[PDB]
């Protein structure tokens, strides 16, 4: 559903999603 | 050593994410977090755009500002996983705007170092409050 | 800002509590979790000495070190209730120790600036690992 | 058995306590 990136490193709040 | 840690030496950071939320809910400013790695190039370049770009360097001013080389307790800080560098943006109301995201799918609170517009943009998207 | 907050320069403070319990475990020393007020004149008196005193400041490289202007979440740390200046140890097992406590039986993990004998010796305590 | 208000108040672990006793 959209471009990729490779550029990263693997390892009471509300949350709205998109 | 300092909070800054190279992101912008010029702004108040806070030390914790308990401390930050408490500080977004209070001063009705939303949260901004930035997860990187010291030993990560992605975050050091990410960083370098970051602390020399004077619109964001002049927005930040308007968030309570926290960055990590650690995360947090709270998963819904980590919605499609835990990667760095990942900017995270917390409403007032102490709602994680997983709605806020970049541009990649695969990653959706990465940026890479062209992406400052978008950041940008995604920052005042933060600051119409929900 | 930096970590130290005036609790010793020289030392090495952790930003977070979550890295800090991370680090205890890893190194398997045992953490000590100062918590302290600007605003607070007992957090400075206590600041001044345990700065200044020589045997804390050497004995205190063995730690995991964390000074904290805002609470956590965990209860384990206030056992008693929440108030400053107050120095909590925990074992790198991830075990808070509720059993090493200062003189006072109303604030059981208060020190005065008198009591720097003590908490030296709660530290030796700490560092007799679970 | 002295007391302090030398204090100021604010407005994953286990824990460990003592071993116990029969209170007086
Ligand atoms: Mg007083």
């Amino acid at each position: 559903d959209g471009p990729t990136t490779d550029e990263v490193t693997l390892q009471s709040t509300a949350v709205r999603y998109p | 050593q300092t909070l800054s840690r190279g992101w912008g030496d010029q702004l108040i950071w806070t030390q914790t994410y308990e401390e930050a939320l408490y500080k977004s809910k209070t001063s009705n400013k939303p949260l901004m977090i930035i997860h990187h790695l010291d030993e990560c190039p992605h975050s050091q370049a990410l960083k370098k755009v970051f602390a020399e770009n004077k619109e964001i360097q002049k927005l930040a001013e308007q968030f309570v500002l926290l960055n990590l080389v650690y995360e947090t307790t709270d998963k819904h800080l980590s919605p499609d996983g835990q990667y760095v560098p990942r900017i995270m943006f917390v409403d007032p109301s102490l709602t994680v705007r997983a709605d806020i995201t970049g541009r990649y799918s695969n990653r959706l609170y990465a940026y890479e170092p062209a992406d400052t517009a978008l950041l940008l943009d995604n920052m005042k998207k933060a600051l119409k409050l929900l």
